[PDB]
C-alpha cells in the first residue's frame, strides 16, 4: 500500500537528496543553501545535461542513474509547470523513497494522473507539489524554508500553507518550544500527502510531544484530519493538537491563490473544518499569530 | 477566465456534444442572414454579455428584454439592431450596464425534461466525477440540502476513462428512458472527453435534458477552466472576456498578478496565499476590512513589486496598505526595493504598515530605514493588522 511509505517523510541527518531541475534557476539556489544549511545535497538531474559537474556535484541524464551512483535517498524538484509532472514519475519510476515538488501551476489533470500512480504503489512518497518542502531542524532541509527560523525542539508542523508554516515555526522558537519535523503539504488539490499522513508520523514520533496543523478552505483534509485524531490521538497519552484554518473572510468561487482553495457548492468552508478539527479535541487559534503561545499553554497546561 | 455562452457553446459543438444551431453576429443585417440560414421553426435572439438576468434587462436604445422568441427573420434583425453597440443593464450589472457587441440568433427548443449534469475532479476519490440529478433548471446545492437522495455519482477512473456501464447509468438515474437513455449516455461520455480535453475544472450543463421532438440537448452549460493548464490551452484562453472584470483584475491579470478585489480600505501585500488568507482574517478580527487578497509567491521580481504596488495605490478604496511577507523563496530585500521605488515615481499618501520576516530580511529593514518612507513597522500578525486598522476610518 502506499501508506507503506509514510515512514519517509522523516528526514535525518543520514538523509541524500538529490536536485531534479538542479541547473536551473531556483534549484541551483536553493541547492547551494541546501549545502550551507548541512544537508547531503550529493547531485541533481536535467535532461541533457548529464556528464557535467554543477556546484562541484555531479549532474545526471536521468533520477535512476543519479539515484544508483549516488545512493540518494531523496528527490527535491524545480521542474517547470509543463514537465514537473513528468518529473515526479520519473522519481516514482525511479523508486526514490521521497520525493519533494516545490513547482506550483501543475495542470491538476496531470496530478490525478501522477496521483494514479502514486496510490498504486508503496516504494516512493511524494510531498507536494505546490509545497514548500520538509526539514528536520539541524539534521536535513528539504525545499524553500528560511533555516535560520528553524529549532530542534518537540512541535510536529503540517501546513497546506508554505508562509503559514514559517510563522507557526517562528512562534513556537521564539517562546522555547522548537520543531520536530515540519512538512508543508502544499496548496494543490491532489498531492501525495494530506495531513493525515503527517499525522501518523507525529502521533508515533517520541521527538514529538505536540502537534500544530495549518488548514485553509477547499476539500475536506482538515476533516479528515479530525476523523483520524477522533480514532487515535484520545487514550491515556494524547498529544495537544493546535489549529488554524485561513479563510474564514474568503469569498465564494474564487481560488485564493492555491490550486486547491475554494469554496463551492456549499463545500470547503473555513468554518466547518474549525468546527470539525474542534470536535477531534483541536484547540484552535482563532488569531494566526497566536499558534506559539496557543500550544505553549496547552504544554503548560498539560504540567 | 470567462466565456460567452456562444462561445462555451460553441466550444461543445465543435467537440460532438448536441446544443442548439445558433450563430453569432456582429450587425443587425448579420443578424437577419443568420435567422434566414437557420431555417428554425422559432428563433431566439440573445444578447452576449456574461452576466445574468438578460431577459429583464433593458437596452440603453430603449428596448426592454435581451432575449426575445420570434418566427420571423426580419424581426431577428430589427431587434438587433436595438441591441448591438447598446448597453445591457440587468439584475447582475453596473447600473449603466454592459455594451452587447455580440448577439446570439439560435433555434428555438422547447425542453420537456430537465436533469442536472456536471463533470469535476473529486478531491476525495482522485479521479473525474460525474454528478448528476434528474432534478434539473434549479439550483443544484439546493437540491443536495433538501433531497440528497436525488444526487447520483459516479466515479471514474482517469487511465480506465469512461465505461458505457457508467454512462448508461447516469443516464437512467437522471430519468433518461429507452432511445432517450442512449442518447444521453452517449452526450454524457462526449461531455468526459471534452471536459478532459480542454483541462476544465468542471463541464456543468443545466439543463441537461430532452425536446419534445426526442432529441438530448444541453440547452444550457457553464465551463470552468484550470488556470495552471493555461499554458496547453491557449487557444482557449485567447478567447477570454474580460469586459466585465473589475477593471483593477484586469490590470492585476496583465502582469500575472493574483489579485482579488474586496470591499474594504485596507489593502494587503502578502507572498503567500495563506498567509494573505490569514491577513484579510485577522485584519476583520481586529475591526477592519481588507480592501483586496493579494499572492505574490514563487521568485517574484521586484518589476512583479513595483507593478502590485501601484495597483494598490490606484484602488481609490485604499486608505491604507499592509505590507506582510515571510520569506523564503521571496528574498524581503526584493519587496523592500521595489515598494521604495515605487513610492519615488507615485508619492506615497496612505500609511504604510511593513512586516517583514523570513530570508534577509535584516537588509531589507535597512532599505526601508534609508527611504525617508512615512513606514509603521509591524512586530507579528497581530501588531500589523491592528496598526493598520488603526490607521483607516
Ligand atoms: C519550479 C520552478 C521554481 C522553476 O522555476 P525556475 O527555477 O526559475 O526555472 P528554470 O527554467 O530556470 O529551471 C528549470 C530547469 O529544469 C529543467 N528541467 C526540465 N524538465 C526537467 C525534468 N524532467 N527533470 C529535470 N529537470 C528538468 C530545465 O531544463 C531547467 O534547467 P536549465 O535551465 O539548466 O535547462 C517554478 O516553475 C515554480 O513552480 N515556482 C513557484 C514555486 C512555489 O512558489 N512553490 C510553492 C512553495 S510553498
Ligand atoms: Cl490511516
Ligand atoms: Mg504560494
Amino acid at each position: 500500500s502506499y501508506t507503506a511509505s509514510r515512514k519517509h517523510l522523516y528526514v535525518d541527518k543520514n538523509t541524500k537528496v538529490i536536485c531534479q531541475g538542479f541547473t536551473g534557476k531556483q534549484g541551483t539556489f536553493h541547492s547551494q543553501q541546501a549545502l550551507e544549511y548541512g544537508t547531503n545535497l550529493v547531485g541533481g538531474t536535467t535532461p541533457g545535461k548529464g556528464g557535467k559537474t554543477h556546484l562541484g556535484l555531479p549532474v545526471f541524464n536521468t533520477v535512476k542513474e543519479a539515484k544508483e551512483q549516488t545512493g540518494a535517498t531523496a528527490s527535491v524538484i524545480y521542474v517547470p509547470p509543463p514537465f514537473a509532472a513528468a518529473a515526479i514519475n520519473e522519481a516514482i519510476d525511479a523508486e526514490v523513497p521521497l520525493v519533494v515538488c516545490i513547482t506550483e501551476g501543475i495542470p491538476q489533470q496531470d496530478m490525478v494522473r501522477v496521483k494514479h500512480r502514486l496510490l498504486r504503489q508503496g516504494k516512493t512518497r511524494l510531498i507536494g507539489p505546490n509545497c514548500p518542502g520538509v526539514i528536520n531542524p539541524g539534521e536535513c532541509k528539504i525545499g524553500i524554508m528560511p533555516g535560520h527560523i528553524h529549532k530542534k525542539g518537540r512541535i510536529g508542523i503540517v501546513s497546506r500553507s508554505g508562509t503559514l508554516t514559517y510563522e507557526a515555526v517562528h512562534q513556537t522558537t521564539q517562546v522555547g518550544l522548537g520543531q520536530s519535523l515540519c512538512v508543508g503539504i502544499g496548496g494543490d488539490p491532489f498531492n501525495g500527502t494530506d495531513f493525515t499522513d503527517c499525522l501518523e508520523i507525529f502521533l508515533n514520533d517520541p521527538a514529538t510531544e505536540g502537534i500544530i496543523l495549518i488548514g485553509e478552505i477547499g476539500g475536506n483534509a482538515e476533516e479528515n484530519a479530525a476523523e483520524f485524531l477522533k480514532q487515535h490521538n484520545s487514550g491515556p497519552k494524547s498529544k495537544p493538537v493546535v489549529s488554524f484554518i485561513a479563510g474564514l473572510t474568503a469569498p465564494p468561487g474564487r481560488r485564493m491563490g492555491h490550486a486547491g482553495a475554494i469554496i463551492a457548492g456549499g463545500k470547503g468552508g473555513a468554518k466547518e473544518k474549525i468546527t470539525a478539527l474542534q470536535s477531534a479535541g483541536v484547540v484552535v487559534s482563532m488569531s494566526p499569530a497566536q499558534l506559539g503561545t496557543t500550544i505553549y499553554k496547552e504544554f503548560e497546561k498539560r504540567k | 477566465m470567462n466565456l460567452q455562452e456562444y462561445q462555451s457553446k460553441k466550444l461543445m459543438s465543435d467537440n460532438g456534444v448536441k446544443v442548439q444551431r445558433f450563430f453569432v453576429a456582429d450587425t443587425a443585417n448579420e443578424a437577419l442572414e443568420a435567422a434566414k440560414r437557420l431555417n428554425a421553426k422559432e428563433i431566439v435572439l440573445k444578447a452576449q454579455i456574461l452576466a445574468g438576468g438578460r431577459g429583464k434587462g433593458v437596452f440603453s436604445s430603449g428596448l426592454k428584454g435581451g432575449v426575445h422568441l420570434t418566427k420571423d427573420p426580419e424581426v431577428v434583425g430589427q431587434l438587433a439592431k436595438q441591441m448591438i453597440g447598446y448597453n445591457l443593464a440587468t439584475k447582475q450589472t453596473p447600473k449603466e450596464g454592459v455594451k452587447v457587441n455580440k448577439v446570439m440568433v439560435a433555434e428555438a427548443l422547447d425542453i420537456s425534461r430537465e436533469t442536472y449534469l456536471a463533470i469535476l475532479m473529486d478531491r476525495s476519490c482522485n479521479g473525474p466525477v460525474l454528478v448528476g440529478s434528474p432534478q434539473g433548471g434549479v439550483d443544484i446545492e439546493e437540491v443536495a440540502a433538501s433531497n440528497p437522495e436525488l444526487i447520483f455519482k459516479e466515479q471514474i477512473d482517469i487511465i480506465e476513462g469512461i465505461k458505457d456501464s457508467q454512462a448508461q447509468r447516469m443516464a437512467e438515474n437522471l430519468g433518461f428512458l429507452g432511445p432517450l437513455q442512449n442518447q444521453a449516455a452517449d452526450q454524457i461520455k462526449k461531455l468526459y472527453n471534452l471536459f478532459l480535453k480542454i483541462d476544465a475544472t468542471q463541464v456543468e450543463v443545466n439543463p441537461f435534458g430532452e425536446t419534445p421532438e426526442g432529441q438530448v440537448v444541453c440547452f444550457d452549460a457553464k465551463i470552468n477552466f484550470d488556470d495552471n493548464a493555461e499554458f496547453r490551452q491557449k487557444d482557449i484562453f485567447a478567447m477570454d472576456d474580460k469586459s466585465e472584470n473589475e477593471p483593477i483584475e484586469n490590470e492585476a491579470a496583465k502582469y500575472d498578478l493574483k489579485y482579488i478585489g474586496l470591499d474594504g480600505n485596507i489593502a494587503c501585500f502578502v507572498n503567500g496565499a495563506g498567509l494573505a488568507m490569514a491577513t484579510c482574517d485577522i485584519i476583520f478580527l481586529n475591526g477592519g476590512k481588507p480592501a483586496n487578497f493579494l499572492d505574490l509567491g514563487g521568485g517574484v521580481k521586484e518589476s512583479q513589486v513595483y507593478q502590485a504596488f501601484k495597483l494598490l495605490t490606484a484602488d481609490p478604496k485604499v486608505e491604507a496598505i499592509l505590507v506582510n511577507i515571510f520569506g523564503g523563496i521571496v528574498n524581503c530585500a526584493i519587496i523592500a526595493n521595489g515598494i521604495t521605488k515605487a513610492c519615488r515615481e507615485l508619492e506615497l499618501k496612505v500609511p504604510l504598515v511593513v512586516r517583514l520576516e523570513g530570508t534577509n530580511v535584516h537588509e531589507a529593514q535597512n532599505i526601508l530605514t534609508n527611504s525617508g518612507l512615512p513606514i509603521t513597522s509591524a512586530v507579528d500578525l497581530e501588531d500589523a493588522a491592528k496598526k493598520a486598522v488603526a490607521s483607516v476610518t
